[PDB]
């Protein structure tokens, strides 16, 4: 999955 | 509210105990109850929260990917038919996700948002909203996905726009508002182009700001301008 | 019970999916309305019975700890007082705990030890009884806690005298019955010598029986025999 | 901690 914060 | 009788300050406390343990619902159920007191959240107050919850729904979301999948493998050609149970199951960790997503909603809906006046705080909050929005957008199917997706892009764009007329490129929570704003292009809302470019403009802008930070604030936004390249280097 | 309209067999598959989940919680849920069904146990719902419950309760105690670590610091001199909310969520966390403790007593209690006539399942519960009374007697601090103390004792002796007379020394269950009784000796009983000549006289037996073992039966004793060899490292 | 099973 992409990053998020 | 269970939390009804215990003192701000006290809930304030246990929320930060509740991390040091690793008990994030018991954390989040905190930060509820702090929330509820009816105050603003100071900046501090507004990271218990999202640590909080960010937790837990992240929990539920990992589970709901792992159900999904065994739930479509067990619909693919040549599949032993093994009962209702995988698709009850995936539904009831589905239910209690929605239900932690509508909590927070919620939460935000009654009443930080209407009373957020600076950007940092609203900001904050609109990202919250547009972030629980999207939770609830990867696991809808029915005459409201597509509602549920505008009301995440709806939330994001008002965060957007604030951010940008109010805070530097530089900006920790400009920075992480744009990140999950392309993600949720990238992985939402079909518009990969569109997460790319955001991703990009928002790293560029970032960098030529950075002149202007001290040490530690320079590190705090380096760290999140390295997540916007590491998704592009994920989507290209 | 809440699982009482649900299938035996469905609430065995949910279990099983929990696990894949890392949803251990539901898990222990899932097996427990199954124990409630009544019938007896096979070797892999055992097995996933107390993977559920050692989960839960493993988190439980690590929590416990962090929060007792921070409670005696605050009661060192020179302390600054911060009031009563370290000690509340100690206790609250220590309910919690002492709660799924008692559950699972309950399960075994009703009707599980009772059934149980072969080695392999008596000596597993037995087993389980004098671990969930070693995880109340790490937190006891009262009238009870010697009570507590000998309750595991007890259910260790009955689960190691029928393990000696039933199963060979390189059985996975006596071995990791031999590796509990022997950590109760070492931190609970005060007994650090009883401690260690069990782990050593259990490495030792089963060490000259696994040249009757196949490859697979070896790999599954060796493990456990590593970790009776780690915990003798740890104390000499 | 030592190690239990
Ligand atoms: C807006 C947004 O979504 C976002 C953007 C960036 C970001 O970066 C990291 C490094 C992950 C972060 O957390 N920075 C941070 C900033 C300011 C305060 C706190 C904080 C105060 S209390 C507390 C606690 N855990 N007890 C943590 C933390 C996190 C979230
Ligand atoms: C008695 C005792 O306390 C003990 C002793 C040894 C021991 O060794 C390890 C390797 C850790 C183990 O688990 N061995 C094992 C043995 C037989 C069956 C299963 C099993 C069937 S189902 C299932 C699941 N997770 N779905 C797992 C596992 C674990 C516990």
């Amino acid at each position: 999955f992409p990053a998020t914060v | 509210g269970a939390m009804g009788s215990m003192e701000r300050a006290s809930l304030i406390q246990k929320a930060k105990l509740a991390e040091q343990a690793e008990r994030y619902e018991d954390m989040a159920a905190f930060m509820k109850g702090a929330v509820e007191k009816g105050e603003e959240l100071s900046c501090e107050e507004r990271n218990l929260l999202s640590v909080a919850y960010k937790n837990v729904v992240g929990g539920q979301r990992a589970a709901w990917r792992v159900l999904s999948s065994i739930e479509q493998k067990s619909n693919e050609e040549g599949s032993e038919e093994k009962g209702p149970e995988v698709r009850e199951y995936r539904e009831k960790v589905e239910t209690e996700l929605q239900g932690v997503c509508d909590t927070v909603l919620g939460l935000l809906d009654s009443h930080l948002i209407k009373e957020a006046g600076d950007a940092e705080s609203r900001v904050f909050y609109l990202k919250m909203k547009g972030d629980y929005y999207r939770y609830l957008a990867e696991v809808a199917t029915g005459d409201d996905k597509k509602r549920i997706i505008d009301s995440a892009r709806s939330a994001y764009q008002e965060a957007m726009d604030i951010s940008k007329k109010e805070m530097p490129p530089t900006n920790p929570i400009r920075l992480g508002l744009a990140l999950n704003f392309s993600v949720f292009h990238y992985e939402i809302a079909n518009s990969p182009e569109e997460a790319i470019s955001l991703a990009k403009t928002t790293f560029d802008e970032a960098m030529a700001d950075l002149h202007t930070l001290s040490e530690d604030s320079y590190k705090d936004s380096t760290l999140i301008m390295q997540l916007l390249r590491d998704n592009l280097t994920l989507w290209t």
